[PDB]
RNA sequence: AGAAGUCCAUUGAACCUUAUCAUUUAGAGGAAGGAGAAGUCGUAACAAGGUUUCCGUAGGUGAACCUGCGGAAGGAUCAUUG
RNA sequence: CUCCGCCGGCACCUUAUGAGAAAUCAAAGUCUUUGGGUUCCGGGGGGAGUAUGGUCGCAAGGCUGAAACUUAAAGGAAUUGA
RNA sequence: CGUUACUUUGAAGAAAUUAGAGUGCUCAAAGCAAGCCAUCGCUCUGGAUACAUUAGCAUGGGAUAACAUCAUAGGA
RNA sequence: UAGGAUAGGGGCCUACCAUGGUGGUGACGGGUGACGGAGAAUUAGGGUUCGAUUCCGGAGAGGGAGCCUGAGAAACGGCUAC
RNA sequence: GAAACUGCGAAUGGCUCAUUAAAUCAGUUAUAGUUUGUUUGAUGGUAUACUCGGAUAACCGUAGUAAUUCUAGAGCU
């Protein structure tokens, strides 16, 4: 269902044709589908442990890792394969009026197939590796409008 | 009134934008134009003496000014240079170097002289001030 | 020569970007290997940053294969070239690169399943230890309609333009099934 | 650039040296050695700006090859050798031994020990992990490796080392209760006891120091050094003993000074 | 081992071509504005300025201006329960 | 019809304890004892609502809108005189 | 197992420049020296401290304010 | 998505695929007699103007481009070409 | 001990501000995304030996060219 491109798609370093396969050993081993705590105190989607996507750029279930900045926002679009663009508002002060102005900025985030998300949505996203041209980050939680 | 929210700094420093540009010495300074004046932001310059002329004063007064035609060497602009200190006009000739500076007002005409914001400050090396007190000479 | 800088780009934001300095030299690209499959075996040393050594494959017919079931790891030769995913120009040219699908001789896997197993596909010490393998022996029997043939669907997992060298793995499993799907359908 | 800096102008030289502004174009450029070159002591200026010994940078050298300055037990002919905090200093001619110390302003102190104090240095572990072999080895933050560390010694403690054996002798784990001297920030050369840990994941982590006095000053952890086991350090203290002191108790200090 | 040479690829200066942009920029002729002498024709605005003034729009006239329609007092009326 | 109230509206009269350059204004007051909210909009007088670009309009024109240059005043309210 | 502004405290925010402690370069602009009855030496001599928007990290506070909710609580 | 390339992430490049991305919170474009900062002048406070120059960072060696050596250069008191 | 081979350096420093307007740069992050001569510390076991081979510079002497740390050939080590 997931092999949807013109490559199988494997996740790195777990062996799928193990004659000795378990369930009881330890993610990635056995041929379990690999999975990872991000730490920084964020919980794993359970969809992302039993999901049978591929997603090398997930935070999860990938091979990238959260470090750096971590930044709360608004889903500003999400017309984007696995990519969405994150608004953030904030209060910029101007000096000599002693007035805050609003500004905003678009930060490009990668979204993982465990989360489903629309625009509007609280998201929650931390720095990674450079992804692609413009993306250096991938959602970590997402909390809906309502 | 003036808006006064805490929330409205982009408004105020916008509407100061705008309105800085109403102000004479703003706009002078910020449009660029005086890269075409004659001196082309220059204190002084330099210029060869084309004609002695003699140019009337205002209404209220009856003098002959003396003034004197420079071409500027810098851009080649012709301008028109007072000779102040009685007498000077004699120290001037036809192509001659010359150092010219403000009139004092900025490129504003000064006094009974019309059209004319330039005075002649050094002929042939020698400063206008020196042949007046006859402490120089100028170079034959 | 070949950059790698974001200089030459776009903005984002579609804006272009005007340069504010020539090209470095720790940015630099060089040209694909481009291996082909030949017994012209032909490795270049290329001395890259830091005085390090990058090996260049531009033709190479032998490789280190491994049979991950049988945690078994043989030097075949590469024979073709069948499925590459990112451009068919690359299986006609019979170019090799990682990830590219490959027919690998399936000889040494044979001789090594005859040593191990005692089965095609003289002591008592000897003929114990190989009915204890025997027991629980299980083939998939895709490995060994290929195996018939003597020609092994592997995939490249090196980079021969890299590391001067063409290995990989044998198919196995879903994959296996997967990369004869694309080839049946090729 | 193209590469490395060979040069230090005598302006962007690390503050804590006391150069002076007028004294030339150019300060030593630290060398590359067990300790940073933001945080060090040349030797240079050991011996030509604090010790006197030398009056010039041809002095310097005059001294240095003579091979009479040994750092931590070995000579150094290095003039830019950047001797750091906690660093035996001996030249064994004059017979004197000095441990490099903060003093409570920030500044390293050449500070007088006895011959036996001589025969060790304090060092901060960095890391423990596996070598090559699966061998477990140590690294400090004055660039040692120590192979097959104690067990029980972790990331951050404080070893006790030999110098003339190059072996742990004895080691500290960095707990609450620990004297400790702060190495790096605004109070650097400031002596007392942790009283809790406080950490943030992802970030740096604060380490909360109380003094004798009862002052309190927090720090990163990375700019925190055990010297001692509870409240009792291993090594001699200089004669701030760590505490740091107001300007105004500096002022009194004076006054009673100059009345005295 | 290997030079000259050679093949393809790549980076690519630079040259030519089309058009565009940014400049600098002559320019017959036309037509403004200002300043200075200051001549001429009148007297339009200031007094109810001798047709009260002005605003908008349209037409006309040597020129100031004139006239038509609607508007204002900044009017020469704060005022007719008479 | 008459009288007394309440709310809302067009206004009027008196008064300064206010404000203002004053005229005057019960808001044009509650301002150097300076901050209720918000929109538009001015920065000496001309050149000039002109040139040019853009836009709208069949057109007439409307909206947006300079600069060079020139000038020591222009202007407001009030007083005395003519 | 609601955020944010705001405020408080802490860590940072190079040096030089600035403010500022000490110090009789003869004064001063300076400099980072120096001082001590004279000392085969000493004062562990000194070579402080403050400031450093905004943004980032951490601590306490929740009055003011912003955003998000806010009778399927269908609550536990 | 899969490769190639690189010291290494990355449309950095290639093949295939999708239609995205930025924008009155001013994108894109134009101007700058624009290198950025530490800082400088003037400052009751707030502020205005400057910041080529000795400290930090960047960039260039007539203009482009390309390289060899080397740990480190797209070096210019190195080479190759226009 | 000249010369010369070998090694290292010449990527620092000095100069300038042309280009460059989220670009440089500043503060603040990150490399779990890398290279790093050198310094410091630690580490190094399964591949005629009482010690192998051929060159080459300096040197020497035949030169070429108007000429250049332009250049060819011969004899050594
Ligand atoms: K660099
Ligand atoms: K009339
Ligand atoms: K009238
Ligand atoms: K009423
Ligand atoms: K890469
Ligand atoms: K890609
Ligand atoms: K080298
Ligand atoms: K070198
Ligand atoms: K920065
Ligand atoms: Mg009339
Ligand atoms: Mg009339
Ligand atoms: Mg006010
Ligand atoms: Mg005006
Ligand atoms: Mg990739
Ligand atoms: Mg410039
Ligand atoms: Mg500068
Ligand atoms: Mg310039
Ligand atoms: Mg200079
Ligand atoms: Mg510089
Ligand atoms: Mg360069
Ligand atoms: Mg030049
Ligand atoms: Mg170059
Ligand atoms: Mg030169
Ligand atoms: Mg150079
Ligand atoms: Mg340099």
């Amino acid at each position: 269902a997931e092999q949807t491109e013109k490559s199988f798609l494997k996740q790195p370093k777990v062996f799928l044709s193990t004659k000795k396969a378990d369930k009881a050993k330890r993610p990635g081993k056995a041929g379990n589908r690999f999975w990872k705590s991000v730490g920084l105190g964020f919980k794993t989607p359970r969809e992302a442990i039993d999901g049978t996507y591929i997603d090398k750029k997930c935070p999860f279930t990938g091979t990238v890792a959260i470090r750096g900045r971590i930044i709360a926002g608004t889903c500003h679009s999400a017309k984007m394969n696995r990519t969405i663009i994150v608004r953030r508002n904030y209060l910029h002060f101007v000096k000599k009026y002693q007035r805050y102005e609003k500004r905003h900025s678009n930060i490009p985030a990668h979204i993982s197939p465990c989360f489903r998300v629309k625009e509007g949505d609280h998201v929650i996203i931390g720095q990674c590796r450079p992804l692609s041209k413009t993306v250096r980050f991938n959602v970590l939680k997402v909390v809906p409008a309502g | 009134g003036k808006t006064r929210g805490m929330g409205a700094g982009r408004k105020l420093k916008t509407h100061r934008r705008n309105q800085r540009w109403a102000d004479k010495a703003y706009k002078k300074s910020h449009l660029g134009n005086e890269w075409k004046k004659p001196f082309a932001g220059s204190s002084h310059a330099k210029g060869i003496v084309l004609e002695k002329i003699g140019i009337e004063a205002k209404q209220p007064n009856s003098a002959i000014r003396k003034c004197a035609r420079v071409q500027l060497v810098k851009n080649g602009k012709k301008i028109a240079a007072f000779v102040p200190n009685d007498g000077c006009l004699n120290f001037i000739e036809e192509n001659d170097e010359v150092l010219i500076a403000g009139f004092g007002r900025k490129g504003h005409a000064v006094g009974d002289i019309p059209g004319v914001r330039f005075k002649v400050v050094k002929v042939s090396g020698v400063s206008l001030l020196a042949l007046f007190k006859e402490k120089k000479e100028k170079p034959r | 020569g070949i950059s790698r800088d974001s200089m030459h780009k776009r903005r984002a934001t579609g804006g272009k970007q005007k340069a504010w300095r020539k090209k470095r030299k720790y940015e630099l690209g060089r040209q694909p290997a481009n291996t082909k499959l030949s017994s012209n075996k032909t490795v270049r040393r290329v001395r890259v940053r830091g005085g390090n050594v990058k090996w260049r494959a531009l033709r190479l017919d032998t490789g280190n294969f491994s049979w991950g079931s049988e945690a078994v790891t043989r030097k075949t030769r590469l024979l073709d070239v069948v499925y590459n995913s990112s451009n068919n120009e690359l299986v006609r040219t019979q170019t090799l690169v990682k990830n590219a699908i490959v027919q690998v001789d399936a000889a040494p896997f044979k001789q090594w399943y005859l040593t191990h197993y005692g089965v095609e596909i003289k002591s008592n010490n000897v003929q114990r230890k190989l009915e204890k393998r025997q027991q629980g022996r299980t083939l998939d029997s895709h490995i060994e309609e290929q195996f018939s043939g003597g020609r092994l669907l592997a995939c490249i997992s090196s980079r021969p333009g890299q590391c001067g060298r063409a290995d990989g793995y044998i198919l196995e499993g879903k994959e296996l099934e997967f990369y004869m799907r694309k080839l049946q359908k090729k | 650039a193209r590469g490395l800096k060979k040069h230090l102008k005598r302006l962007n030289a690390p503050s804590h040296w006391m150069l002076d502004k007028l004294g030339g174009a150019f300060a030593p450029k630290p060398s590359s050695g067990p300790h940073k070159a933001r945080e060090c002591l040349p030797l240079i200026l050991i011996l030509r700006n604090r010790l006197k010994y030398a009056l010039t940078y041809r002095e310097v050298q005059s001294i240095l090859m003579q091979r009479h300055i040994m750092v931590d037990g070995k000579v150094r002919t290095d003039k830019t050798y950047p001797a750091g905090f906690m660093d035996i200093i001996s030249i064994p001619k004059t017979g004197e031994n000095y441990r490099l110390l903060y003093d409570t302003k920030g500044r390293f102190r050449l500070h007088s020990v006895r011959d036996e104090d001589a025969k060790f240095k304090l060092c901060k572990v960095r890391s423990v992990q596996f070598g090559q072999k699966g061998i477990p080895y140590l690294n400090t933050y004055d660039g040692r490796t120590i192979r097959y560390p104690d067990p029980l010694i972790k990331a951050n403690d404080t070893i006790k080392l030999d110098l003339e054996t190059n072996k742990i002798v004895d080691f500290i784990k960095f707990d609450v209760g620990n004297v400790v001297m702060v190495t790096g920030g605004r109070n650097t050369g400031r002596v007392g006891v942790i009283k809790n840990r406080e950490k943030h994941k992802g970030t740096f982590e604060t380490i909360h120091v109380e003094d004798a006095q009862g002052h309190q000053f927090a720090t990163r952890l990375g700019n925190v050094f055990t010297i001692g086991k509870g409240t009792k350090p291993w090594v001699s203290l200089p004669k701030g003993k760590g505490i740091k002191l107001t300007i105004i108790e500096e002022q009194r200090k004076r006054d009673a000074a100059a009345q005295a």
